[PDB]
RNA sequence: AAGCUCCUUCGACGAGUCGAGUAGUUUGGGAAUGCUGCUCAAAAUGGGAGGUAAAUUUCUUCUAAAGCUAAAUACCGGCCA
RNA sequence: UUGACCUCGGAUCAGGUAGGAGGACCCGCUGAACUUAAGCAUAUCAAUAAGCGGAGGAAAAGAAACCAACAGGGAUUGCCCUAGUAACGGCGAGUGAAGCGGCAACAGCUCAAAUUUGAAAGCUGGCUUCGGCCCGCGUUGUAAUUUGGAGAGGAUGCUUU
């Protein structure tokens, strides 16, 4: 019949192969994210605390300059960055962390959750990679934290932290330290079945 | 014990007295260079590591960096002021401490420092 | 030439002397 | 020896290359070493005529009687 | 000998060499929990879980190839049952 | 005939069914050449030639490659 | 929602590409045509 | 060779110089072993053999040197692979008390025992311990049967020839306190 | 044998109230951004030279 | 911290998820062509510890080895072979250092970081403008790699006397015939 | 911006790499002299190499698997003399 | 319906770059035979010649996972002796180093491993009135600080641009 190119069928392949291989627990975890309503939540406290934009760094900067020619409060911003969300946790100054479940290579995040619960900080997985690099203002961030916000949000970050750590990690918890994936279908059952009954019957 | 191709592989020295000039000229042209310093670092006195050689001193790589402190020369400023110095070697005895120590003293009071520029 | 030389340079550079005979 | 036979064959000009030096054999300059310095003598000669040592290092043969610039 | 005054030299950090870095040894233990074990990891596992642990340093041998490596690997995973029997 | 006429080297060489030079191997873009043969070397090594344009580099490096017009000229 | 149609569609694709690189030889297509297919796959009728 | 004429043995590679004589005893243990025939190299030069009973006692270590091992075309003897030799020992290592537990310990590495399932049916060379100087002297000989003249026994040597001079005796099975030194020995 | 066993969490399990890093904190984590300084600084210095 | 986290996960190799995760690169990399570019490092700490930034001027390459021998043993590695088909194919570049990254049963598979000469950014920074001139052209096909130092031997001290400071040197030096002009 | 000094504070160092088995090749060099391929595959008061009969494997000396760097050295070819 | 991210492509898109020659010396891959000696065989020729790949004015090597056993040395390179010694060889034909010591020259350094987190402070372009405008790269990490005979952070007082 017709004929797919060869990228397409890559990525393809690769879906199959995702949906079909039996995945470790420390990506079947990743495979596990939350909802609608929780990402709609932490987004609006984070949206607040998003980073300062180049040219509105450069404008608050020209205005400091001019203000010398013719004192002010500690920032507080969404903490982003490999490393330094890494060094955040280890010295627990984050209070909330979320990890995109798309990092290709997954080496880079696959042991953020564990690191995460040993240090007893609040995380949670997000879909999208491009979204969490959105509220910086980078095409992509593996993972933003948050380490202290201002006392108009303080309550706010409470509740979310409490919401996002019960009814994420409870779900969790009941579903991380197993194995993943073994969706298998109609066509790959049948074919089971075919290669058992050409196997076990007579021969090997 | 000639089974291989020496006549292939020889060297003759007939460009000694050339090269004894070509280097006494590299010896004043960096006398040139280095107007009023001399032409060489200072160097420590050592002892010869074999048994058969322990008995006589030579001239050693750098000075260390506790005899250097202890003649009161700075590490940053000894190669500048013209003082090898050496972090690998170590001197596991007063007496080596002390001669070093006395020929850091002597290249002080003999030394001439030109207030930078 | 990279920052920290510069300051090296800047901070500790090759003084002139002479020995005496 | 083809390019060489093929020169001296030639009308093109020989270009004669000046005896240029990367180092300068002689100290230059408004200073006191570049106005006392004898670019007839030697290293040694000059650095016993201006009181100063030229070697730091062990001496590796024998000088002139009136040498005193290899300590 | 000569007979010359012994001295007393400053600790040297490349003597130092040798890892006491408590972060490194979190990081190592994380990373073992996370990875997991490696399938004659798991036999030595079951070999000592079972008890036959003589065959278990054999077999640790077998496949390392020096008696002190067997013995640290034995002990490391002596150890992960430990800890495994107590997190339980 | 089995050798015609090179191009790149102008001799009668080029196997016509082989369609390579015995020389200097037309097809193939290096030139060809044999340790074993110094006096086919010698015969095709630079300086056989015209020289058109690594004789006038000599003169060039001498005056330190410098570009311009002597002041005061034209 | 499991990818049953994507698997239907790249298997059958890989076993025509198979078919095709084993016809090319036209040995292989001899010995498909002479060799007489099994009942194991026209069972399910009544046996 | 040794482990050949071993039948009740074990062969086993490089241990570490770093690691312990007493873990030496804990190997054994791992082994089942109760006799350990321990070889150390020095610079690669010098051989040393501790014979020990592994847990509790005793050990001995010998400078061993002279060797002349098999597979050296000079000895046109033979034995069966695995058959129970016969011990040759000395009045010198039935007097002297030391001698006399060096005696024990090859006995029981050399043994080769009666009833052990390895072992070759038929006897046929005799390992030999000789006191000559201050050092022991070990020859292997096959025992060729050849009729009498109207049978007796001829002895062709057969295998290794090395020389062993004794070093320490200690009490413990890698340790404990020194109940014998050479107080002769001449260190390459 | 399983094949797919579930993981034990026998690290994760215990809760660490420390930092791991007992470095001391510098001083520029409380006190205002030099770097920032220094750019305004240099904003200063072009508009007075226009 | 995340670079020795990854550093203790590419130590333990044969553990599951990396065992896992290289059997689906190996699949996916014998999909894809035999020598291919890579976009980021498939092992960052590896590729960083090398020398790899995130600048415009560094790039990755994975290739394919196929793997074995000639009885005959290949003096030069299936890395150093790797390295010079790399630079082969990317002629303007300069091989700075390679890796491992998978080995199934027939091939093994290598990414080999390289820098760009021409580029400005990497003109202006030092640290790799030295890379820049013009001496270290082809380092891969002249064994100036660590491979190709591990190669010649080019380790101080008494079990290296034949190999160090150049094996043909050595025994040229040790060959020729010196005379003097006063013998 | 930089150097030193002091300390009731810290101090991060290179993995299919070592190493074991094995085949080839190479060296004066089975403590395999080095290298390559192949199967297995590490450690953190760690690892490498030496010293030593001295009584246990004590002592001595360095930090591998990342990188740059002039000079003294070679030169039957290039510009000349 | 729309818009991002990732991956893969197109363009006679803007700017660059590689090929080939030369190869005396230099760095690698591959690699003989004639000859000599020995019952025979390994060996020797030779880790050479031929073939292939890659640079420069020098190349390479190079700042100890070194040498050593010292009362210690202290990156690399080259000359002298070491020395026809040690070592390996039917202890044949033979092959054949190195430490020390005297000398020539001497020069030290850069990264990965830590969070700038009170502010990506870094850099490629192309539009310029040459003074600064945007596009982008980049947090899966570009600057500054640090590189284990170290260092960082605080404090403290002098000294340098
Ligand atoms: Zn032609």
């Amino acid at each position: 019949m017709v004929k797919w190119p060869e990228y397409i069928r890559l990525q393809r392949q690769k879906k199959i192969l995702r949906m079909r291989l039996k995945v470790p627990p420390a990506i079947a975890q990743f495979q596990y994210t939350l909802d609608k309503n929780l990402a709609a939540q932490a987004f609006k406290l984070l949206n607040k605390y998003r980073p300062e934009t180049k040219q509105e760094k450069k404008e608050r900067l020209l205005r400091e300059a001019t203000a010398i020619k013719e004192v002010s409060k500690k920032p507080y911003t969404v903490k982003y960055g490999l490393n330094h969300v890494v060094g955040l946790i280890e010295n627990k100054k984050a209070s909330l962390v979320l990890i995109a479940n798309d990092v290709d290579p997954i080496e880079l995040v696959v042991f953020l959750p564990a690191l995460c619960r040993k240090m007893g900080i609040p995380y949670a997985i997000i879909k999208g990679k491009a979204r969490l690099g959105t509220l910086v203002h980078k095409k992509t961030a593996a993972v933003v934290a948050i380490t202290e916000v201002r006392s108009e949000d303080k309550n706010e970050l409470a509740k979310l932290i409490s919401a996002v750590k019960e009814g994420y990690l409870e779900k969790v918890e009941d579903t991380r330290k197993r194995w993943g994936g073994g969706i298998m279908g109609f066509k790959a059952q049948k074919r089971e079945e075919k290669r058992k009954k050409s196997l076990e019957t007579a021969i090997k | 014990h000639f089974r291989k191709h020496w006549q292939r592989r020889v060297r003759c020295h007939f460009d000694q007295p050339g090269k004894k000039v070509t280097r006494r000229l590299a010896r004043r042209a960096k006398a040139a260079a280095l107007a009023p310093r001399p032409v060489d670092k200072l160097r420590p006195i050592v002892r010869c590591p074999t048994v058969k050689y322990n008995r006589r001193t030579r001239l050693g790589r750098g000075f260390t960096l506790e005899e250097l402190k202890a003649a009161g020369i700075p590490r940053l400023l000894a190669p500048t002021i013209g003082i090898a110095v050496d972090h690998r070697r170590k001197n596991l005895s007063e007496e080596s401490l002390a001669a070093n120590v006395q020929r850091l003293k002597d290249y002080k009071a003999r030394l001439i420092l030109f207030p930078r520029k | 030439v990279l920052e920290k030389t510069k300051k090296r340079l800047t901070h500790f550079p090759q003084r002139k002397y002479a020995v005496k005979a | 020896r083809e390019l060489q036979k093929r020169k001296r064959r030639s009308s093109r000009p020989t270009i004669r290359m000046p005896n240029r030096r990367k180092k300068a054999l002689n100290p230059a300059g408004n200073n006191i070493i570049a106005k006392s310095w004898n670019k007839k003598e030697t290293l040694s000669q000059n650095y016993t005529r201006f009181g100063l040592v030229a070697k730091l290092g062990k001496a590796t043969g024998g000088t002139a009687p009136g040498n005193k610039a290899l300590l | 000998g000569h007979k010359t005054t012994r001295r007393v030299l400053k600790e040297r950090p490349s003597r130092r060499k040798g890892a006491q870095s408590k972060r490194t040894q979190f990081v190592r233990s994380l990373i073992r929990e996370v990875a997991g074990l490696a399938p004659y990891e798991r036999r030595v596992i079951e070999l000592l879980r079972n008890g036959k642990d003589k065959r278990a340093r054999k077999f640790s041998k077998k496949k390392l190839g020096t008696f002190g490596r067997a013995k640290r690997k034995c002990e490391e995973l002596q150890r992960i049952i430990a800890e495994s029997r107590r997190a339980h | 005939k089995t050798h015609g006429l090179c191009r790149r080297c102008g001799r009668r060489s080029l196997h016509n069914q082989k369609k390579v030079c015995a020389s200097c191997g037309y097809p193939a873009a290096k030139t060809r050449k044999y340790n074993w043969s110094e006096k086919a070397k010698r015969r095709k090594v630079t300086g056989t030639g015209r020289m058109r344009y690594l004789s006038t580099v000599p003169r060039r490096f001498k005056n330190g490659f410098r570009t311009g017009v002597p002041k005061g000229a034209r | 929602e499991d990818g049953d149609q994507l698997e239907r569609e790249l298997d059958a694709m890989y076993e025509h590409y198979k078919e095709r690189k084993a016809s090319q030889d036209a040995k292989y297509r001899a010995k498909r045509a002479r060799q007489e297919v099994d009942d194991e796959e026209w069972e399910g009728l009544s046996a | 060779d040794l482990a050949s004429m071993l039948p009740h043995g074990r062969k086993d590679a490089k241990f570490d110089t770093k690691s312990r004589l007493y873990e030496l005893c804990e190997l054994a243990e791992l082994y089942n072993c109760n006799n350990v025939l321990f070889f150390e190299a020095r610079k690669g030069k010098d051989l040393y053999m501790w014979f020990s009973k592994v847990p509790n006692g005793p050990t001995v270590k010998f400078y061993a040197q002279n060797l002349h091992t098999m597979e050296e075309l000079h000895f046109q003897g033979n034995c069966l692979k695995g058959s129970r030799p016969i011990l040759s020992f000395d009045a010198a290592f039935e007097q002297e008390p030391y001698l006399k537990v060096i005696k024990e310990l090859f006995l029981h590495t050399f043994g080769v025992p009666q009833g052990h399932k390895k072992s070759k049916p038929f006897i046929d060379h005799v390992l030999s311990f000789s006191v000559a100087d201050g050092k022991i002297w070990v020859r292997n000989y096959e025992i060729r049967e050849v009729e009498k003249v109207k049978t007796d026994i001829n002895l062709i040597e057969i295998g290794p020839r090395f020389v062993l001079t004794p070093i320490i005796i200690q009490e413990g099975s890698f340790g404990g306190p020194i109940l014998y030194e050479n107080k002769r020995f001449i260190s390459p | 044998e399983d094949p797919y066993p579930d993981t034990v969490e026998w690290f994760t399990s215990v809760e660490e109230k420390m930092p791991l890093s007992a470095a001391p904190e510098p001083k520029r984590r409380f006190i205002p951004s030099k770097n920032e300084a220094k750019q305004i600084m240099k904003l200063v210095r072009a508009i007075r030279e226009g | 911290g995340a670079l020795k986290y990854l550093e203790e996960l590419s130590k333990k190799k044969q553990s599951d998820v990396v065992r896992f995760l290289l059997r689906v690169r190996c699949w996916e990399y014998r999909q894809l062509n035999v020598i291919h570019r890579a976009s980021r490092p498939s092992r960052p700490d590896k590729a960083r510890r090398l020398g790899y930034k995130a600048k415009q001027g560094y790039v990755i390459y994975r290739v394919r080895v196929r793997r074995g021998g000639r009885q005959l043993k290949y003096q030069r590695s299936l890395r150093a072979t790797a390295e010079e088909r790399v630079g082969r194919r990317c002629s303007n570049l300069r091989v700075l250092n390679s890796y491992w990254v998978n080995q199934d049963s027939t091939y093994k598979y290598y990414e080999v970081i390289l820098v760009d000469p021409n580029h400005k950014a990497i003109r202006r920074d030092p640290r790799i403008n030295w890379i820049c001139n013009p001496v270290h052209k082809h380092r891969e096909c002249r064994g100036l790699t660590s491979t190709g130092k591990k190669s010649r031997g080019l380790n101080k001290g008494h079990r290296f006397n034949k190999t160090r400071a150049g094996r043909r040197k050595t025994w040229k030096r040790h060959n020729t015939l010196s005379l003097w002009r006063y013998r």
